């Protein structure tokens, strides 16, 4: 009892490299000692423990496992401070790597390229790269942790609030910076898996269900991480696959329970950096993304109210513009080999966006004069 | 704590230590200890100088039989401690020239003669350099492809190759003609991976400005002795029945006159050679040999700009699905075939050092850009109603897998980019084209690789310009009834010689009925029709009727 205490208290004062390969052995040991529930005395016991164990960085996945099952013991603001330090656990890891990732680059500045040129040729001819171990080892070491995480939330299930009001955003923000470093094909298997835990929690249903919103902070980092993936760069078929497959679920979802203002001004949003994406990809799913969001924010501002006329005039000038700009298909292969599976994937495509069938050239301009916000439309745009 | 008398207790400790090593769980490291006071101790010349080299010669067998017992690969430390000590040996042999080997003029106590024959003892040298030419190899197939430490031990090839010109400057008629087959190939482990950048250096810097020197003309000389001893070893290998080692080394030669001399030297030599029923029964690592080889040409072939001859060259590697094992980079499971594990560990062992690698990805971009200049035109002319040649499994197929995607907008990765200029080619934009090929390979370092780049990339454009001028006339020979060969100059940015040549070629080889002026550069044709497109295709429609009609009653009978 007070002993476990005691040892936690020698070791961290003990030290020296030999001693914390012993503390982790120890620490293994310790994770099932004592068959109690947690009160006052073992929150606190426990928690000074945790944070050695933190930062002994024992083993990765088997401290993890035992948290995984601490955590049940009702213990909700132990739950919240874990995701605290779970933070904490990969930040300083980036900084470490950081601290090593601009220590090379200051040794390669001092050194000098005229004694290591051939090496430096050959180097490139064979493509190994400018690469260096240090950043790569430290590199690794995060990303377990993050995916332990991730797939602790899986496991956490029923009220799972400190994982859905901090955990996504922390690793949504986590996320933007291993991308922006280096491991995006990682960042593209993590969405898309995901994605396959968010869908297999919904069929749960234990003791979860869409009144108390919990799909919605993990759509919106679905969404945000997917989103800036898409931006900055990747592949372009993948992220398209997953995201429909979300959009199809979320469109079900604010369907059967009832339409959220809101999450749908998110939405158009998204829908705004998708019709972008489609000028560059796929005229007729711009088309079709276009008419719905103009549609849905026409929607929005009768809900809600929304005064920024300046705003809405270069978005109108825009819609009006740059709508009925589809080409025709250049494609002689996939004539051949037959467009029809094309358009089949057009066509259910443009079901899952909701607004049927992609919109023709003349009946696109057509009903878009028609629609009274052509009346609203800026003068040089309208008489042009 | 040696002995504390002369000669003969050392002779004695030299067989204690070569009977104590035959012994299993024997203290090898003590032994190297002794080895190492039993040179110390030594004083007198000739004797005591062939006895630190009798012992020296064991020392690098005792580091080999050291390391065994407890990992690797060799340690690079004791590889390091072999290194030196083969250097020191080397350098005791050379200021020696046969003290302590006899040969009848001194005998007490002399002798490499006898315990025994010392030619083999002078070849067995060799073979204990050749046990560092082990390890050396070991240490850069097992260290990782991206590590510091694999920059750091390609430095030390160096100091090997070095070793190897030491070696080939102490021989000595009688252990040159048998060791020269070992040689031969020690001389290609340095040379089969050879880069432009050293042939380029002494063929292209100004002979007025250049070296004069007596140093530099021993230092350049020595670097093409090597091309110069690969003429008199062909030649030599007439002598010779050991095939393994003649289809290795004429495949070697094909890469080295592929890459560091001539692309008709590489095209004559292949086609005098004939190794194909030599492959089958010459094993796995001349198999490997032919791989090799076999990429080089068809990367030289599109270094030359020749599409045709570069798409035929890649065939046998790109009609297979298995090129990723090849260079040991196999998984136990991506089909279903890929076992067992056991007999695996053999084959990773055998294949392959990351500075002896090509690009797989590199050489998927140069089949694919290749098949696609040639395939593009002959879509666009066969399916434009000149249909009858159609080849099931061509670029078509490679193409369908990108072409089918309808969510494909911008790309990242190679494939993506080849469908991107797909797009464009089909579009048929040449600037466009230029771009999406160019832009995209400086961006993603792959230009950058050979300083023939800009030669590929002056290739390339003329192939750009000259395939997108026959997609327009293709195409547009749809509407045309008369076309000036200014507007066909200019606007592809070209020569009239060079226009004149694509469109009688054009007109001559796929036999069209249209009436050049190359006088008044002015071709008339008439072609139109959409009605007449319809026929056409209604009549091979019908054609293949009668063809299959006809095939039934052959069937029949």
């Amino acid at each position: 009892r007070p002993e476990n205490a005691l040892k936690r208290a020698n070791e961290f004062l003990e030290v020296g490299k030999k001693q914390p390969a012993l503390d982790v052995l120890y620490d293994v040991m310790k994770s099932k000692k004592h068959r109690t529930w947690q009160k006052i005395h073992e929150p606190i016991m426990l928690k000074y423990l945790e944070l050695c164990v933190d930062l002994r960085k024992s083993h990765l996945a088997k401290e993890g496992l035992y948290q995984y099952k601490n955590i049940c013991q009702q213990v909700n603001i132990k739950s919240l401070e874990d995701v605290v330090r779970a933070y904490l656990k990969l930040a300083e890891e980036k900084t470490e790597a950081a601290k090593e990732e601009s220590q090379q680059m200051v040794l390669d500045i001092e050194d000098l390229d005229n004694i290591q040129t051939p090496e430096s040729v050959l180097l490139s001819a064979v493509s190994g790269e400018d690469t260096q171990d240090r950043t790569d080892r430290l590199l690794l070491t995060p990303w377990v942790k993050f995916l332990w995480e991730s797939y602790r939330q899986c496991l956490d299930l029923l009220r799972n609030n400190s994982r859905v009001e901090r955990l996504y955003h922390d690793i949504a923000q986590q996320a933007f910076k291993f991308c922006l470093q280096y491991t995006r094909k990682a960042e593209f298997r993590k969405l898309c898996d995901n994605l396959r835990m968010h869908l297999s929690q919904i069929q749960r249903h234990h003791n979860q269900s869409t009144a108390i919103n919990l799909n919605n902070p993990e759509s919106q980092s679905m969404h945000l991480e997917t989103r800036l993936v898409q931006l900055d760069s990747a592949i372009s078929m993948e992220l398209w696959q997953e995201a429909f497959k979300a959009v199809e679920d979320i469109h079900g979802l604010f369907s059967l329970s009832k339409k959220p203002p809101k999450p749908q001004l998110m939405a158009n949003y998204y829908n705004k950096v998708s019709t972008v994406f489609w000028k560059s990809g796929n005229a007729l799913f711009h088309a079709s993304t276009l008419h719905r969001l103009y549609h849905l924010s026409r929607e929005m501002r009768k809900n809600l109210t929304q005064d920024e006329m300046q705003r809405m005039s270069t978005r109108v000038l825009l819609a009006t513009l740059s709508i009925p700009i589809t080409p025709e298909r250049t494609d002689i292969a996939r004539l051949l080999d037959m467009d029809g599976i094309i358009v089949e994937k057009q066509r259910r495509l443009a079901t899952l966006l909701g607004l049927q069938a992609p919109p023709t050239r003349i009946g696109l301009i057509n009903d878009m004069v028609r629609f009274n916000v052509l009346q609203y439309v800026v003068p040089e745009v309208k008489d042009l | 704590k040696g002995t504390e008398i002369t000669h003969a207790v050392v002779i004695k400790k030299l067989n204690e230590i070569l009977q104590a090593r035959g012994k299993k769980g024997t203290d090898r490291a003590a032994q190297i200890e002794l080895l190492q006071l039993l040179v110390q101790i030594a004083s007198e010349n000739n004797l005591g100088e062939g006895v630190i080299v009798k012992i020296k010669f064991n020392i690098i067998a005792s580091l080999y039989d050291y390391n065994p017992n407890l990992a690797t690969y060799m340690k690079p430390e004791m590889w390091q401690k072999c290194l030196d000590c083969i250097n020191e040996l080397m350098d005791i042999l050379f200021a020696n020239p046969n003290i302590f080997v006899g040969e009848n003029i001194l005998e007490e106590s002399e002798n490499l003669q006898n315990v025994d024959q010392p030619l083999r003892v002078r070849g067995c040298i060799l073979t204990l350099v050749e046990r560092m030419d082990e390890e050396f190899t070991k240490i850069m197939q097992n260290t990782d492809p991206h590590s510091q430490e694999y920059v750091e031990h390609l430095k030390d090839e160096a100091q090997v190759c070095a070793i190897i010109e030491r070696v080939q400057r102490y021989l000595e008629e009688k252990g040159t003609t048998e060791e020269i087959c070992r040689v031969y190939l020690r001389r290609i482990l340095h040379t089969y991976y050879k880069f432009d950048y050293k042939a380029h250096q002494r063929q292209l810097t100004p002979p007025e400005g250049s070296s004069k020197s007596e140093q530099d003309q021993a230092e350049n000389e020595g670097e093409d002795s090597a091309v110069l001893m690969e003429r008199l070893c062909k030649y030599i290998y007439a002598k010779d029945r050991t095939d393994r080692i003649r289809t290795c080394a004429i495949l070697c030669h094909i890469y080295h006159h592929y890459l560091h001399s001539r692309w008709y030297q590489a095209r004559d030599l292949m086609l005098m050679s004939h190794l194909q029923d030599n492959i089958q029964h010459a094993d796995p690592p001349v198999q490997i040999l032919y791989n090799r080889t076999m990429v080089q040409l068809g990367i030289c072939a599109f270094r030359q700009g020749l599409t045709k001859d570069a798409h035929n060259a890649l065939l046998d590697i790109q009609s297979s699905g298995r090129a990723k094992e090849l260079l040991g980079q196999g998984l136990l499971l991506r089909s279903l075939q890929e076992r067992n594990q056991e007999q695996e560990k053999v084959e990773r062992r055998r294949q392959v050092p990351f500075h002896l690698h090509i690009n797989l990805e590199l050489l998927e971009c140069v089949y694919l850009v290749s098949a696609m200049l040639l395939e593009i035109p002959y879509m666009a002319a066969h399916e434009s109603d000149a249909r009858r040649r159609m080849i099931s499994k061509q670029f078509h197929h490679q193409l369908r897998v990108g072409e089918r995607q309808p969510l494909l907008g911008p790309p990242e990765s190679m494939r993506e980019h080849v469908v991107a200029a797909s797009k464009a080619m089909k579009m048929g934009d040449w600037k466009t084209c230029h771009s999406f090929i160019i832009n995209e390979k400086m961006n993603g370092k792959v230009w950058d690789l050979f300083p023939e780049a800009d030669k590929v990339r002056t290739m390339l454009v003329r192939k750009i310009q000259e395939e997108s001028l026959r997609t327009y006339l293709f195409t547009y020979s749809s509407v045309y009834d008369s076309i000036s060969m200014e507007t066909l100059s200019d606007m592809f940015e070209l020569d009239l010689p060079t226009v004149h040549s694509i469109i009688s070629k054009m007109i001559i080889n796929e036999e069209l009925m249209a009436s050049l002026d190359q006088p008044t550069q002015t071709v008339v044709m008439h072609r139109t029709e959409p009605t007449a497109q319809q026929n056409l295709a209604l009549q091979l429609a019908e054609k293949l009727g009668s063809l299959v009609e006809n095939n039934e009653r052959v069937f029949d009978h």
